[PDB]
């Protein structure tokens, strides 16, 4: 009952940024380096 | 290999799990970079 | 694909019968069953009583992978026959497991 | 009839998709097996030969 | 009166370890122990 | 080895001379465990050992 | 035999020493050989000096 007033702003600080996001980055990280001709991504051996 | 005596020469690595592709690397005797070797690195270790 | 509940009596039936059809042409030398699986609860003891009480069969058990399942009842179905048992864990370790 | 070239089985299909441009897969291994009744043309006389 | 309560807590404390012992296994696998403590469950699901 | 970039993956206990004076021939028959607990990364392996 | 055979190279790996060998060129085998000595094949995961 206490943490309720703060819980209502976690909420709506998430909605605002998760929309700026959506307008800011929609459908953006959607390519990614490849070995040509193939559908292989292409690494180095630790990288992400 | 389980001993630093056997790991010694070169081993086969799998790219993307296949075993038809595959690259030669040598295998080395390596050490944990935190461990609990002397009280020291112990506390390194424990900090983390 | 992989489905179902595990038998070791019906798939050591099967086994056996492949191995008396005589009428089909056959090496009729060495006479060998080797069986690729992960763990195993029971032994089967029963199977092999009968389809070779004399030990004619000699049977190979291979665990593979990274598993948790017990492997006792395996290796001693490997050690009652007259066979080996052989550990798979990884691709590299197919090619001189698969030859010995 | 016999010839160097491995004796082929089944019509080759590989994935071009798929192949990396420098891992070297293995070649062949299997013996050179063509049979009597497949060197020359089959009859039956000379399956009794 | 008081042992009514002490039966009950040692009949859930039953029930939980039984639900602890229980081994997961992938598709449609079984172990003989599984069996058995799904035979067990019709004993809490009756006492209780 | 390693002077081209193909490398040789050649035993001599794998070649087939070697294995018709290792031994005698024989009639095999391998079992493959196709239970639900197999399917995994251990599925995967056997496919490759058989 | 699959090592590099220029002098100038010297691994010398423990336990072992290795020769340069000469290598006429052959018929009936359609390749340099020397006939001083056999050649030794280690397969590539195994090491040698085990
Ligand atoms: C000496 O203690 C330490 O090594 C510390 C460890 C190993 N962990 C971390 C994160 C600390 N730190 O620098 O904040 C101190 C620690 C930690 C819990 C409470 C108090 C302290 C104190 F060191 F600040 F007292």
């Amino acid at each position: 009952l206490p943490l309720f007033h703060i819980a209502l702003l976690v909420l709506f600080m998430v909605i605002i940024y998760a929309i700026i996001g959506l307008e800011l980055f929609k459908g953006k990280m959607h390519k990614t380096c490849y070995y040509i001709g193939t559908d292989i991504v292409a690494t180095v051996e630790n990288e992400k | 290999k389980m001993t630093e005596e056997e790991c010694r020469g070169y081993y086969y690595v799998y790219k993307d799990g296949d075993p038809t592709q595959m690259e030669l690397r040598p295998r080395q005797w390596i050490h944990n970079d935190f461990h609990f070797d002397n009280v020291l690195s112990a506390m390194m270790s424990l900090f983390t | 694909t992989a489905k179902g509940i595990t038998d070791y009596k019906k798939g050591f039936s099967f086994a056996f019968e492949q191995l008396l059809n005589y009428n089909v042409s056959r090496a009729n030398c060495n006479k060998i069953i080797m069986l690729f699986t992960d763990g195993g609860e029971e032994r089967a003891q029963e199977i092999f009583a009968k389809y070779n009480k004399d030990k004619k069969v000699r049977v190979f058990t291979f665990s593979v992978g990274q598993h948790n399942y017990d492997r006792g009842p395996i290796q001693w179905m490997a050690c009652e026959n007259k066979g080996y048992y052989y550990e798979i864990p990884s691709i590299g370790a197919i090619r001189i497991n698969t030859q010995e | 009839n016999l010839q160097p070239k491995p004796i082929g089985v089944g019509i080759p299909t590989i994935n071009l998709r798929k192949r990396r441009p420098n891992v070297q897969n293995p070649k062949s291994q299997e013996p050179v097996t063509l049979d009597f009744l497949d060197a020359e043309l089959e009859n039956d006389i000379k399956v009794e030969i | 009166w008081k042992p009514f309560e002490t039966i009950i807590l040692l009949t859930i404390f039953a029930n939980c370890v039984a639900l602890a012992v229980y081994l997961p296994m992938p598709e449609d696998d079984n172990n003989s122990l599984n069996l058995g403590l799904e035979k067990l469950e019709y004993f809490f699901l009756t006492v209780f | 080895s390693r002077t081209p970039n193909k490398i040789d993956l050649y035993d001599v206990r794998r070649r087939p001379w070697y294995i018709q004076g290792a031994a005698s021939p024989k009639d095999m028959l391998i079992l493959v465990d196709v239970s639900g607990s197999v399917s995994g990364l251990t599925l995967k392996l056997i496919r490759t050992s058989v | 035999a699959k090592d590099d055979l220029d002098p100038e190279k010297n691994d010398s790996e423990p336990g072992s020493q290795r020769i340069k060998p000469v290598f006429i060129d052959d018929a009936n085998f359609r390749r340099q050989v020397s006939y001083q000595h056999a050649a030794v094949h280690i397969p590539t995961d195994i090491y040698e000096g085990s």
